[PDB]
């Protein structure tokens, strides 16, 4: 199923490329700027785990969202210019941290092989759905920054309350099928991100 | 007028032997010890009546069997000829025997014992299964004496989980096949 | 992806000529039994829809394997099922079969994937089927079978002296422990030589106890011989026989032999017959024994019809009918005692013949046919009085029932198939111990393969196991490419909708 294997790989990595191409990547040659944005997320992912070895299922999500959320808030602080585009290098960053991390590893293992279990399809919906979830995640970070009015304040702390949603979801389903609780956690994360839309919106000014 | 052998041909010795009348005729009877050869040499002729000879109850502790029970012969205007009975001894050994059911591999550490019912802390048999599912115990002697089979293995709790059967044979039979079934888990 | 093990079809050869199936390598889809090509693809049955003209049609297409999912108990199947599968097996097993033929044991994860590959094989409706294409694919491990050049067949073997004399007659009683089915680790074998082996080794405590005692010790040296190497043949027999005759010029099979009892499937049933390869003649120690036997089964025990069967030696066969056919070629008196009528019955073999098979009240009554007619004979009695309205074996001297169950249960506890009871098993340990512990002189021979011409070679990779990975056509696959092909085309749109829609605002 090698040919399988393409097909997931043409779910999940080439999104990643659109966005490149079509964010005006020349602007900064992100490049390097994405490398060390995923430099930033592995530290944070070895900080997570070395927390978690230290220490009960919502102190490890809340400290991995912590760590998270000061990594993009590093990152975005690390340049200056355009709010989206800090937006951009950000969030495309720590998207292709992830889909570096354990969604392609366990791609290449698994499949290409004899088996078909959909649950590498599902990995890869996932993948591009976290794209989105990392847009929101930076789009947090930019209502954090960019000077502090019209109770902005409270929106963020609602914001942050709202983040971690995947871990919550998915804790809502495992008390609650696979693709029923993907389909849940596309719901909720689209729904994350039309209130962070509403957010820019609002703080455009 | 015949002879009393054994199952292989060997003349019985004193065995005690008379012939019981039926009918009207069963206050008449005589008994007689056979000799060495077996020869024995009832009397009391009289005709008229069929003759039963068979194994007195008493006197006769040490045989145990006479396969031909009785033996009628009918009492004609002549004696009687030629009445062969053939006699088994009383077999006193217990021959115990008996399979285990388990896995090759714990066979070897597994000693089955002979645990006395009165103390079961002092074992009189331990023999070894070793590498045969059959142990053959020693023979006993058959007199009640309640026994137990607890399989005693070398086997400890700290690597496996494991449950020892116990069976009781209490001896008044001739023989026994206890079955002690032995699957640990883990 | 399950992983069942599958216990494969007989690979053995006997003397040169091939038998059963000669392949253990497939890798195939599982497309079980319809109209499509059927060649090339493993073809799965179970054994309660298996029909010998669908079996034929399966193998006559070049399938790329067969698997049958017998039921797991084995027992709760239909009895006219079994018969039916009692009819299969010898006219199945006799082919050289090239195509791997396997059989598993029924689990939930089968029952479903058999269900659904039952679904997907009989059957907008092309694409519909392309895209749910549920047709799993089934591999095995290991490499093909390797001829095992170096298999010793085993033989237990046991003496009981006589009285006194060097020149004693020596009855002998032999029987075959092993019995092969269609497959040899589903060959448990309780009907089969597996409940002869039972009667002789009660046979040997029996006499054992006899003979211990003087004034009961009689004149007759009684040669045990558990043999192994049975079905296929009869090897073990004919090794033995070859040593004791023509290699040495010791030992008690030439010096005054007596008639060869040999005991196979002499458990359940309600006849008993002795089989003859040549009629005994008149006088001599085989229709002694003929004649106590007949006035046993007619005035101790009536429930049993008894009659010879007179079955000419015939030298055209591949294996020589019974056991008493390889003692009656080397000019040696012998005779077989079975519940069969015919040889050619298949209630032999039988992979069916599970322990819940061999009653033990028939078991029982058959040994203390044989057992009597053997005292009888043995001890002189018939021309001594001793009416056959009566037994011997009344009491303390019993045939244990308890033993003779056990007994049973333990040789059924595992498979017996000669392929498989190694040279050092504990099956063979075990009856080494019991044949010790009752008789003298135990001792097991060997046979190799001769190296020359091979007698027989067993074939190994009997219990391989297979895995059922589930897989798709890549017709389904290319749906799924147009599919995310139509999702990327939404993403690019995307951008620029998300776009147009902040600056509407
Ligand atoms: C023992 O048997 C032989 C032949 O079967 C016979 O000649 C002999 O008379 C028998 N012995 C007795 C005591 O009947």
């Amino acid at each position: 199923t090698l040919f399988h294997f393409g097909n997931c790989f043409a779910l999940a990595y080439f999104p990643y490329f659109i966005t490149y191409k079509c964010s005006g990547l020349s602007e900064y040659n992100a490049f390097w700027k994405c490398v060390q944005a995923g430099v930033t997320y592995l530290f944070v992912q070895l900080c997570k785990m070395l927390f978690l070895a230290t220490f009960i299922g919502e102190f490890m999500k809340a400290s991995v969202d912590v760590a998270d959320l000061i990594g993009l808030n590093l990152v975005m602080s690390r340049n200056a210019g355009k709010g989206e585009y800090k937006i951009m290098v950000a969030a495309l960053g720590w998207a292709t941290a992830e889909l570096i991390m354990s969604r392609c590893i366990p791609l290449w293992v698994g499949a290409r092989g004899i088996e078909f279990d959909w649950k590498y399809i599902q990995m890869s919906i996932d993948s591009n759905i976290s794209l989105v979830h990392y847009i929101v995640a930076s789009a947090q970070v930019w209502m954090i920054t960019r000077y502090d009015h019209t109770f902005r304040p409270a929106v963020l702390l609602l914001m942050f309350l709202s983040v971690y949603k995947a871990f919550v979801m998915e804790t809502f389903v495992h008390l609650c099928g696979s693709w029923a609780a993907l389909l849940a956690r596309a719901v909720v994360t689209g729904l994350l991100a039309l209130s962070t839309l509403a957010l820019y919106v609002a703080v455009v000014n | 007028y015949g002879t009393v052998s054994s199952l292989n041909g060997e003349p019985e010795q004193g065995v005690a032997m008379e012939a019981v009348g039926q009918n009207d005729c069963s206050i008449y009877g005589e008994d007689t010890v056979t000799d060495e050869e077996g020869k024995f040499r009832l009397r009391g002729l009289l005709p008229g009546c069929v003759y039963h000879v068979q194994l007195k109850a008493e006197g006769n502790d040490h045989i145990e069997r006479a396969l031909p029970h009785h033996r009628v012969i009918e009492v004609g205007n002549n004696d009687i000829d030629d009445v062969n009975i053939i006699v088994f001894r009383q077999i006193n050994q217990f021959d115990l025997s008996g399979n285990v059911i388990t896995s090759s591999e714990y066979l070897p550490t597994l000693w089955v014992k002979l645990y006395k019912s009165e103390n079961l802390d002092n074992p009189i048999q331990t023999v070894s299964l070793g590498q045969s599912l059959f142990f053959h115990f020693p023979p006993l002697l058959r007199d009640g004496e309640n026994y137990v089979v607890l399989l005693d293995s070398t086997l400890p709790r700290s690597q496996y989980d494991y449950i020892l059967p116990q069976v009781s044979f209490t001896a008044v039979g001739y023989h026994k096949h206890i079955t002690l079934i032995f699957n640990p888990t883990r | 992806a399950h992983e069942f093990t599958v216990y494969r079809m007989q690979q053995y050869d006997l003397q040169g000529q091939p038998y059963g199936t000669r392949n253990a390598v497939l890798n195939t889809e599982a497309r079980t039994m319809a109209a499509e090509v059927l060649s090339r693809r493993c073809v799965l049955m179970r054994l309660l829809d298996f029909s010998y003209e669908q079996y034929q049609k399966a193998l006559r297409q070049s399938a790329g394997a067969v698997v049958i999912i017998l039921p797991r108990a084995m027992a709760a199947v239909p009895q006219d099922v079994v018969r039916q599968f009692m009819e299969i097996e010898p006219e199945m097993l006799a082919m050289e079969t090239a195509v791997p033929v396997y059989f598993a044991v029924e689990d939930e994860a089968l029952l479903s994937i058999y269900k659904q590959t039952q679904a997907a094989s009989a059957s907008a409706e092309v694409l519909l089927r392309t895209a749910t294409a549920n047709g799993f694919q089934m591999v095995t491990s290991g490499v093909q079978s390797k001829a095992v050049s170096d298999w010793l067949i085993a033989s237990v073997e046991g003496r009981l002296t006589g009285l006194g004399g060097e020149d004693l007659p020596t009855i002998v009683i032999v029987a075959h422990y092993d019995a092969f089915g269609v497959a040899p680790w589903l060959s448990l074998g309780a009907d089969s030589n597996g409940s002869g082996v039972s009667v002789l080794l009660e046979l040997a405590r029996l006499f054992s106890r006899l003979y211990t005692y003087k004034r009961t010790h009689a004149a007759y040296n009684l040669l045990f011989f558990a043999s192994g190497g049975g079905k296929f043949n009869y090897q073990g027999t004919k090794r033995w026989l070859e040593d004791n005759l023509d290699h040495t010029d010791s030992s008690l099979l030439q010096d005054n032999v007596a008639f060869v009892l040999c005991l196979d499937t002499v458990g359940r049933g309600s006849s008993l017959h002795l089989h003859v390869s040549k009629p005994p003649r008149e006088g001599t120690l085989q229709h002694a024994f003929l004649r106590e036997l007949e006035t046993v089964a007619a005035h101790q025990f009536p429930e049993v019809r008894f009659s010879m069967v007179h079955k000419r030696i015939n030298l055209a066969e591949d294996v020589l009918a019974w056991e008493h056919e390889r003692f009656a070629i080397r000019r040696l008196p012998a005779f077989t005692l079975s519940h069969l009528e015919s040889h050619r019955d298949g209630q032999r073999s039988s992979i069916m013949d599970v322990r819940s098979r061999v009653d033990s009240k028939t078991l029982t009554r058959n040994t203390r046919i044989i057992a009597e007619a053997l005292t009888r004979v043995i001890y002189n009695l018939t021309e001594k009085g001793t009416p056959p309205d009566m037994p011997v074996f009344t009491e303390q001297m019993q045939i244990q029932q308890e033993q003779l169950d056990s007994v049973m249960d333990w040789l059924t506890n595992q498979p017996r198939a000669a392929q498989l009871v190694d040279k050092d098993s504990t099956f063979l340990s075990t009856l080494e111990h019991h044949l010790s512990r009752y008789l003298k002189d135990v001792k097991q021979h060997h046979v190799k393969a001769d190296k020359r011409d091979p007698e027989f070679v067993f074939y190994d990779q009997l219990k391989q196991v297979m895995n059922a990975y589930r897989v798709k056509p890549a017709v389904f696959d290319l749906l799924l490419a147009v599919g995310i092909a139509a999702y990327l085309g939404m993403a690019y749109v995307a951008v620029q909708h998300f776009s147009l829609l902040y600056k509407t605002v």
